[PDB]
RNA sequence: AAUUGGAUUCAACGCCGGGAACCUCACCGGGGGCGACGGCAGGAUGAAGGCCAGGCUGAAGGUCUUGCCGGACGCGCCGAGAGGAGGUGCAUGGCCGCCGUCAGCUCGUACCGUGAGGCGUCCACUUAAGUGUGGUAACGAGCGAGACCCGCGCCCCCAGUUGCCAGUC
RNA sequence: CCGAAACCCCCGGGCUACACGCGCGCUACAAUGGGCGGGACAAUGGGACCCGACCUCGAAAGGGGAAGGGAAUCCCCUAAACCCGCCCUCAGUUCGGAUCGCGGGCUGCAACUCGCCCGCGUGAAGCUGGAAUCCCUAGUACCCGCGUGUCAUCAUCGCGCGGCGAAUA
């Protein structure tokens, strides 16, 4: 295993997500934001930035 | 495939089955597998000197059987049935499973080797051998032979007519081979 | 009614012809005209083997004998004359085969 | 560490490692194909249960 | 670099190999990697599994930099497992070669010998044979070998969709 | 006995390296011959990602199409030795086929290491073998092809079939 992996942000009564939501699928996925280059979560797919 | 082909497939089915069951069912005394094969159930025969232990202790044993025959054939609803052997002290293959345990015990060798000897003579045994290949305890390639009346004769109408039976006898020190040939009369 | 054919083979002897004796017996005395029971090949399989597990010495060499062999039957009777005749004991180790046609 | 799954993952379409017995499990001792894949040395023990006959 | 190993006079050398380009494969070179079940300390404060992209790899997120998901438990050792075609066939079971497809080995009762044993199973004749014959202080029996089983010549019965200008409007 | 290892996964290489020695075999030193053509003959067997009719293209290896066949009923399939006529006229050759250049197919991811075939060119040793030594006694040896196993592919192997058909005992 691997902590510490809190990395969504928190507002005063809110959440919001740090990360990117993916374009191709739907979504419910989270994007490994390279700044060029994004991986994806559920499976392991070769995206690039939109 | 064939005609041909076909037969030998079968065959093949009785062996993978037959070698498995002696294995496990040397509790209750391994004697044949009459294997009925139908497209509804494969209908196995098991036969055992004993039925109590086939069953298992419970129904266990019975449904285990049911089970691991699921997996090696697509006949899914195999029957099982225990028939009694009519003479399991006629059958060699019993009498090699029988004294195998008795060395496994750790029984004297002449000693183990008489008490057979009377079982199956008292049985109806125109003649019977023993033979014990081994270490014999030490570390010599000796044999003991246990010897009486008739025997195995000339050709194949010899092996047919009687029967043998054979089974290793496991030890921690080694091992030894028990082979048991007996002549029914005829 | 239908020509029925009964393609019978079986790997030994003793109970092949128990079987294509017996099929020629209770088939003869109903609604049946039947053709005799006809003997085709020994499609005689050789396997040709290698004893010794050390390929040593001398090695005396297994010859192998599967015979299988082939009686054929036609008949002309129903479908349900055909189940009436079909119902016999059958040796384990027998096939019996059949084709319909008119 | 991490790494993903071995089971073997190399080609073997064909030849004598593409074969196993289902009686002593190997690859380039005997396998009889006619539906009975087994080796020279299981095949003269299983045989009299099989039917077949010795005879010449 | 490794030319995997074993086999060694008959009885090791077309042998284990009835199938070595990878596979096989056990050898070598290089890259990468699982260790059960218990004890011990750790846990969800998010993976033990997956993954772009470079940087590295003969290739593999494999490895690092780097950023992150799906849903939820596993190192390090310590006993001790699974795995090993890793050693010992002078520790073995099985099977097999050769001596040997040879012609021997035993038991009963009797008999002889203080006894180990003998006799019989020896001798004569005869056969591939303790095979058979005669003799003989022996008479018989089992295994072996023999017949027994399978295959080959000739004929016949049952059965013919293989068989043919056989005989034929 | 081994325990990131004598495990495990992988690619590549090695077993097919050679100055040499031997064993078991194939092919062979030609007129009882070679080309070419024609004609008369088998048997065991094996055949579903398998045998492949037949038709077509390709010089061919093979490719395209496609019947039948899970089998006395279809396919591999043609036997080979034979004989008759024709050309050729005993040389290291029209023997013999090693070695090398090239063109080309076929299987697999892939045949340089290390596959086989087809065509053209290339065209090596060998011209009957010392000492020594092996096998066998009749449908056998001697001789000729034929199939199968294992099996994509390495068969001058192993098992098995029929054709010609003896010497000496």
């Amino acid at each position: 295993m691997g902590q510490k992996w809190k990395l969504y942000e928190i507002k005063d009564g809110k959440v919001i997500r740090k990360n990117k939501f993916c374009p191709r699928c739907g979504p419910g996925v989270f994007m490994a934001d390279h700044g060029d280059r994004w991986a994806c979560g559920k499976c392991g797919y070769t995206e690039w930035k939109k | 495939m064939a005609i041909e082909r076909y037969f030998i497939r079968e065959a093949v089915r009785e062996m993978l089955i037959d070698e498995f069951l002696e294995k496990e069912l040397r509790r209750a005394g391994y004697g044949g597998l009459d294997i009925k094969k139908t497209p509804l159930g494969t209908k196995v025969i098991i036969f055992a000197a004993n039925p109590g232990y086939v069953i298992g202790r419970g129904g266990r044993r019975i449904r285990e059987l049911t089970r691991i025959l699921e997996k090696q054939f697509g006949l899914e609803n195999p029957q099982i049935e225990v028939e009694e052997i009519k003479n399991p002290y006629l059958n060699a293959k019993v009498q090699a499973v029988r004294l195998a345990q008795a060395l496994e015990r750790g029984i004297h060798f002449r000693r183990a080797a008489y008490a057979a000897l009377r079982a199956i003579m008292n049985n109806g045994a125109r003649g019977v051998e023993i033979r014990l290949s081994g270490k014999l305890t030490g570390e010599r390639a000796k044999s003991i032979r246990f010897y009486q009346g008739y025997l195995a004769k000339v050709g194949n109408p010899a092996e047919t007519l009687v029967s043998k039976g054979y089974a290793q006898a496991l030890l921690k020190l080694g091992v030894i081979g028990v082979k048991v040939a007996i002549m029914p009369p005829g | 009614m239908q020509k029925a054919r009964i393609k019978i083979a079986s790997t030994n002897v003793r109970s092949l012809d128990e079987v294509a004796n017996q099929i020629k017996q209770i088939a003869e005395r109903t609604g049946v005209r039947m053709s005799g029971p006809i003997p085709l090949p020994t499609k005689r399989i050789r396997i040709t083997t290698r004893k010794s597990p050390d390929g040593e010495g001398s090695a005396t060499f297994d010859r192998w004998e599967l015979r299988v062999h082939k009686r054929l039957i036609d008949i002309e009777a129903d479908e349900r004359a055909m189940r009436q005749i079909m119902r016999i004991r059958v040796p384990e180790d027998v096939t019996i085969e059949i084709e319909l046609i008119s | 560490m991490a790494k993903a799954d071995y089971n073997k993952r190399k080609p073997r379409k064909f030849g004598k490692g593409a074969r196993r017995c289902i009686r002593c499990g190997q690859y380039g001792p005997i396998i009889r194909i006619q539906g009975l894949m087994l080796c020279r040395h299981c095949f003269r023990e299983v045989a009299p249960k099989l039917g077949f006959r010795k005879y010449e």
